[PDB]
């Protein structure tokens, strides 16, 4: 298909968000993400892996 | 074959927004050394339906113009880009806070109390100038569509199709070297 | 596209020479004395009660080299060379006559310019091409009619003789080029009677906007079909401007109106 | 143009070639 | 929305709900 399927409006694959805030206590290590969904495009959680 | 021409696909410069040179398009073409005429007459129909839908393409799509490649467009002739209006609210109300202040209170902001009123302003942040210059990608492959060149190169030099030349420019009419 | 002269007009060489060659305080193109200077004063008295003669030859000449280059008789680059070699003939024979001589040919040129600011070459196609045919004398020459209406009223058009074969060119650099000659001997079979060349397609549809054919005839049919062919393309033409400029608030919508709409 | 600027000039007259001139075939076996 | 699915030429080609779940 040629229309209606992709976007072409200069906008990114892929997304790295660094943590908001973070705390290091010595039993875990607690990270705060604020991921934006953009404002038309949608994304699944299948993808979304912690690096 | 002057009959049925090979189209002149134009080249694009994203730089300087114009065309640089045309030559024809000799990588979609299909080899027919290997068949007969049957196939022959097939393919020459189907290079003739072509031509013809490029010269409606043509006529459809390019805006007419004396010159092949005007390097600097008019103003209108561009497609400029719309822009959208800008709604910005005012937040404070300079002379009110300036006299609550002067009598004696400290405002510390992050509609607030004191201000009845709520102000808007609506504007267009259209360009001065309608930027006169280049033509985009999209505009370009709209307009320089392949040309059909039936007669090709018959009569006097200055009645030949220039600007297919790469490295022509139109002004004082020559072919700039290094 | 180059000025090819200097001067402001491009026409009247004794008005570019006059803009070349004078002081900017006498030329016109559309303070307070008593107060000035006394050496400024006594000088602009002086100049106006005795006016200084000067020899109009070196005038003479520029005018003539720039209708020269007008007329593209001279180079740009030679335009020196030859206001030299002009110089130095008037200088070797000057005389009263010569000015005279001179002064009449700038009126000459001026007057051919301005007068002046393809036909011969179509009317020995159309002696050479034979007048008379079996299949009726009225669309063949009602067919001419168009063809010489069409080439007169064309701002910018060349009908030239390229070896044994007349062409016509729409643009002087354009790429419309029709081979008159083949179009005429294609379309001599079947005047009055899918089967057309690409050439004399293209001659049709050139001529079908500035064409008293019998619609009866094949011709004419064939032109009252190329009249609604380029009246759909024109209409078609309005439509897609409409649907993109009201689309635009994407090169797929243009992908897809176009497809959609050939 | 006319493609005489690019011929040498005897008097005024180009000295043009044949109009057929172009073209060659010289192509035996033996 | 059949313009959006890929085409087989000049009709596009064209199973919604998913059941697994099961503790062995």
């Amino acid at each position: 298909p040629t229309h209606d399927v992709t976007t072409e409006r200069s906008q990114r694959l892929q997304l790295r968000f660094v943590p908001v805030d973070r705390e290091d206590t010595q039993y875990s290590y607690k990270t705060r993400f604020q991921l934006a969904v953009g404002d038309n495009r949608v994304l699944d959680m299948a993808s979304t892996y912690f690096d | 074959s002057k009959e049925i021409p090979t189209p002149y696909v134009w080249t694009f410069q994203p730089q300087m927004g114009a065309a640089a040179g045309a030559s024809q398009d000799y990588s979609t073409r299909m080899n027919w050394f290997s068949a007969g005429p049957d196939m022959i007459h097939d393919v020459n129909n189907i290079r003739d339906a072509q031509n013809r839908i490029l010269m409606t393409q043509s006529a459809i799509t390019a805006t007419p113009r004396n010159l092949i490649d005007p390097r600097q467009w008019a103003a209108h002739l561009i497609k400029q880009p719309v822009v959208g209006t800008t709604h910005v609210e005012m937040p404070r109300n300079e002379v009110l806070e300036q006299h609550l202040t002067s009598h004696g209170a400290q405002i510390a902001g992050g509609r607030s109390s004191f201000n009845p009123l709520q102000t808007d302003f609506a504007f267009h942040a259209l360009p001065s100038r309608p930027r006169h210059g280049g033509i985009g990608s999209r505009q370009f492959v709209e307009e320089f569509v392949p040309a059909v060149y039936l007669n090709p190169y018959s009569g006097p030099p200055d009645s030949y199709p220039d600007q297919f030349i790469r490295h022509y420019n139109v002004y004082s009419n020559s072919v700039s070297g290094y | 596209e180059a000025p090819r002269s200097l001067g402001p007009a491009p026409s009247n060489p004794s008005l570019q020479a006059l803009f070349q060659s004078q002081p900017s305080a006498e030329q016109e193109w559309h303070g307070d004395f008593g107060s000035q200077p006394q050496a400024n004063r006594f000088g602009a008295i002086l100049e106006a009660v005795v006016p200084p003669r000067s020899d109009p030859t070196h005038e003479k000449v520029l005018a003539i080299v720039n209708a020269l280059l007008e007329t593209q008789a001279i180079r740009r680059d030679e335009a020196g060379q030859m206001y030299t070699a002009l110089l130095q003939r008037v200088a070797r024979y000057n005389s009263v006559n010569v000015q005279g001589n001179l002064d009449r040919l700038i009126q000459d040129v001026k007057e051919a310019l301005a007068q002046r600011e393809s036909v011969v070459a179509l009317n020995a196609f159309l002696s050479t091409q034979p007048a008379v045919v079996e299949r009726g004398q009225e669309n063949y020459v009602a067919f001419v009619s168009a063809l010489k209406l069409m080439v007169t009223e064309a701002p910018q058009s060349e009908v030239y003789q390229a070896g044994p074969s007349f062409f016509f060119q729409t643009s002087r650099h354009g790429s419309q080029t029709v081979n008159l000659s083949q179009a005429f001997d294609n379309l001599r079979p079947l005047w009055g009677v899918s089967l057309l060349t690409p050439n004399t397609r293209l001659l049709l549809l050139l001529i079908a906007p500035f064409t008293g054919i019998s619609r009866d005839s094949y011709l004419g049919h064939l032109l009252t079909l190329y009249r609604e062919t380029i009246g759909n393309t024109r209409v078609d033409e309005t439509t897609y401007n409409e649907i993109t400029e009201v689309s635009r608030a994407d090169a797929s919508n243009l992908q897809a109106t176009l497809n959609y709409l050939l | 143009y006319n493609y005489a600027a690019l011929a040498p000039r005897q008097g005024s007259r180009p000295m043009l070639s044949q109009w057929s001139g172009i073209g060659t075939h010289e192509m035996h076996g033996g």
